RNA sequence: CACGGACCAAGGAGUCUAACGUCUAUGCGAGUGUUUGGGUGUAAAACCCAUACGCGUAAUGAAAGUGAACGUAGGUUGGGG
RNA sequence: GUCGAAUUUGGGUAUAGGGGCGAAAGACUAAUCGAACCAUCUAGUAGCUGGUUCCUGCCGAAGUUUCCCUCAGGAUAGCAGAAGCUCGUAUCAGUUUUAUGAGGUAAAGCGAAUGAUUAGAGGUUCCGGGGUCGAAAUGACCUUGACCUAUUCUCAAACUUU
RNA sequence: AGAACUGGCGAUGCGGGAUGAACCGAACGUAGAGUUAAGGUGCCGGAAUACACGCUCAUCAGACACCACAAAAGGUGUUAG
RNA sequence: GUGAUUUCUGCCCAGUGCUCUGAAUGUCAAAGUGAAGAAAUUCAACCAAGCGCGGGUAAACGGCGGGAGUAACUAUGACU
RNA sequence: UUGACAUUGUGAAGAGACAUAGAGGGCUACCUUUAUAGUUUC
RNA sequence: GAAGACAUUGUCAGGUGGGGAGUUUGGCUGGGGCGGCACAUCUGUUAAACGAUAACGCAGAUGUCCUAAGGGGGGCUCAUGGAGAACAGAAAUCUCCAGUAGAACAAAAGGGUAAAAGCCCCCUUGAUUUUGAUUUUCAGUGUGAAUACAAACCAUGAAAGUGUGGCCUAUCGAUCCUUUAGUCCCUCGGAAUUUGAGGCUAGAGGUGCCAGAAAAGUUACCACAGGGAUAACUGGCUUGUGGCAGUCAAGCGUUCAUAGCGACAUUGCUUUUUGAUUCUUCGAUGUCGGCUCUUCCUAUCAUACCGAAGCAGAAUUCGGUAA
RNA sequence: CGCGGGGUGGAGCAGCCUGGUAGCUCGUCGGGCUCAUAACCCGAAGGUCGUCGGUUCAAAUCCGGCCCCCGCAACCA
């Protein structure tokens, strides 16, 4: 879809606790970390022997995600997030739709 | 000539290899039946080329 | 014209255990439980016993923690006696 | 069929179970082979088949809901029994009456909307197609097509005023 | 084959439909008397070869719901319009 | 693999295999090396075999199909 | 099958990178670089 | 003697590895397989005027799309018909009259909507933040969707008010893990500090068999527990189809409907075709055909006796009693 | 999925690294050549150099994102 490059929401900061700017980016998971307790209870559970000792998903289905607006206050740099609708092409550069030119 | 158990070449409804003859050097006991090894097969056409 | 049964005798299949739910009966009651163990014995019984220990009397929070009365322990309504 | 040899056979010996041996049939390996036999694990597991032992009395079902790799199974609600508990004729009822609502089925309707559908009648084309009089005209005449008006015959589960 | 409402069989005998899980009647402790249901009353077979008005003769008659089949089309057969 | 003798064994190495050069800003483990760190650690370059790349091979496993234009009756196609 | 470490010691040539010096290009960073009193891998 | 600190031997790491090992290789279903999705869902109908309600019943639709097609406000009125204007005609643009939606409002469809919910212009993110209640499906669980609120921060408009996504009914996802935002709080338990980690509240990565295992074939070498809950014989219900038979009479038959035929229709019968079904039988009723032998039926090929002819005779055709 | 490369007329390859005018082969046409036919030569057209943006005196080219394809490795919801 299309959204602007700066959205204006109501802040949590407890100090703006008001409409404020916030910058937009749409969101990507991040870097996975070892040294979280899962990752080290797999690594102990799948070496020695035994195969593979957890399941791995095979049966995939969906073609979507769901894109996720991460916001940057201006003001107080309190990050905050919201979850738009399943998508296809999604692009966070704004140019907005016109009705009197042609197609 | 001979049946699925006892060869890698035996089985199905016609008497045929199935899948190349030609067998690697890395192949393990089992697997090794056939031309060993074979750079190239066929009739031997040319001189030794040594 | 679905299955077992030719006949007879004898055997033959919802039990025991650890932990539990409801209901019931019994005792004592903010307590409760002698029998791990100790004493004793007519001796695997019967009888007696401390310190402990579990459950209940306090719960709510992941936690660090905190912790049960404004009042005749409240008002209104219905209530057996 | 073969019958002087890829011949027949005794004794010895070697080869042992995912192993042997196989002029190859999955053949043979002690009447056992597409994985021998013996004991043990082992009362192996079965949503499946079969059986499941004395009498009388009282009560008395279900094949239905939702979820489940769910469809010959379970869990769950319901139907049933038992124990009762608090009260003592009431905050009751597979019923009627009165008053008030809701509904779009049966019927009905198409000279009402939508859609379908029979027949002619009357009109208009600067603007349908043709034949006649015309060099042509927004000139005229006959016919066919649609168009309009007032009618006419027959209809609808996914059409409808009522 | 698949549904809706209700009643049933399953789980249920008894009287009746000859016979039958489902129809009709009626639901059941052990007996006696009386009266009935549905069905019946020539004989089998308990009960009128009852009474009354008509119709039908079939050289394949007809004879009681569920239910155990018969149609279009025809007949100076016969009856009534 | 085929299955005496006689005779002949045609075309195809794209695919699956097999096998060879290694002339390599391709990929790539453990170790080892460097940087940052207070260390656990993170990062980066480098890097064997193998794969990938490029040759050979069908008496390896196998495969041997369409379409268009054409010859002076048509039809057909030696030709392209 | 390939690599690494250990078994596992004793030496020279060529190549690769660091700390002493250095001619030519950008008070003082680097390349064409060359012998090391020294450290290092093929 | 040869090789020589390389082989070899030991451990770790990468490739290869049906030689071998273990395992898996959906469901519904007019039997299974193929097909399809009736599996998660949505509109109209079946559906029998509350609700509910089945079929692999009927017509379809969904895994999306939208920074506006979301929110607020203002102005205007649509489709179409008629009459007119240079090029300009049936379709360009312009004017008027008529015009209850006969247009449009993303898609499927049904409701809804006209000084709007439609078309154009202006401003903005109310598609925000905090947790509760409630409707639907229902177990009164979850999920999705929605309703009306309460406490903040705003947008628009003069203001009243409206605004918690899309005019409504579909448009989607638990546990564990990983990862992000927030709280910068609790813990790391002999005492401290700092990284690291674990906790707490709200998201994301997804299970489409959609209340959510991690999963390829073959068996004609085969096995077991069962099923007549389920197919392939017979039998039973049915008779489309098969076969046979009627009624009517436009016509053929030179002429003439009916000697013999007979269109368009229509009414039946049979169970000697094949279907449809799944009641019996899967702790088994021996599934082709022929041979042999008996008996039964009539819808009669011959033989008996007859009726009719487009029957001169001959031959033949139609029909009756007759197995 | 981590790294990496490619997309140029109707079809197929050079030109990318060089930042400076887009070349060649087949196809189409016209002209030339031969007394003709063929063949052979010459010229016209043919690639928004996949899309958008940035950098530069200047971008097909260098870089970022997107569409497609390809190579090795990886993958506990
Ligand atoms: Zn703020």
């Amino acid at each position: 879809v299309n959204v602007p490059k700066t959205r204006k929401t109501y802040c949590k900061g407890k100090t703006c606790r008001k409409h404020t700017q916030h910058k937009v980016t749409q969101y990507k998971a991040g870097k996975a970390s070892l040294f979280a307790q899962g990752k080290r209870r797999y690594d102990r559970k799948q070496s020695g022997f035994g195969g593979q000792t957890k399941p791995v998903f095979h049966k995939k289905a969906k073609t979507t995600k769901k894109v996720v607006l991460r916001l940057e206050c201006v003001k107080c740099k309190t990050r905050a997030q919201l979850t738009l609708k399943r998508c296809k092409h999604f692009e966070l550069g704004g140019e907005k739709k016109q009705k009197g030119q042609a197609l | 000539a001979m049946n699925p158990v006892d060869h890698p070449h035996g089985g199905g409804n016609h008497q045929h290899i199935g899948k190349a003859s030609t067998i690697s050097r890395g192949a393990v006991s089992g697997q090794k039946a056939g031309l060993i090894a074979a750079r190239r097969t066929g009739l031997l056409r040319g001189s030794q080329k040594t």
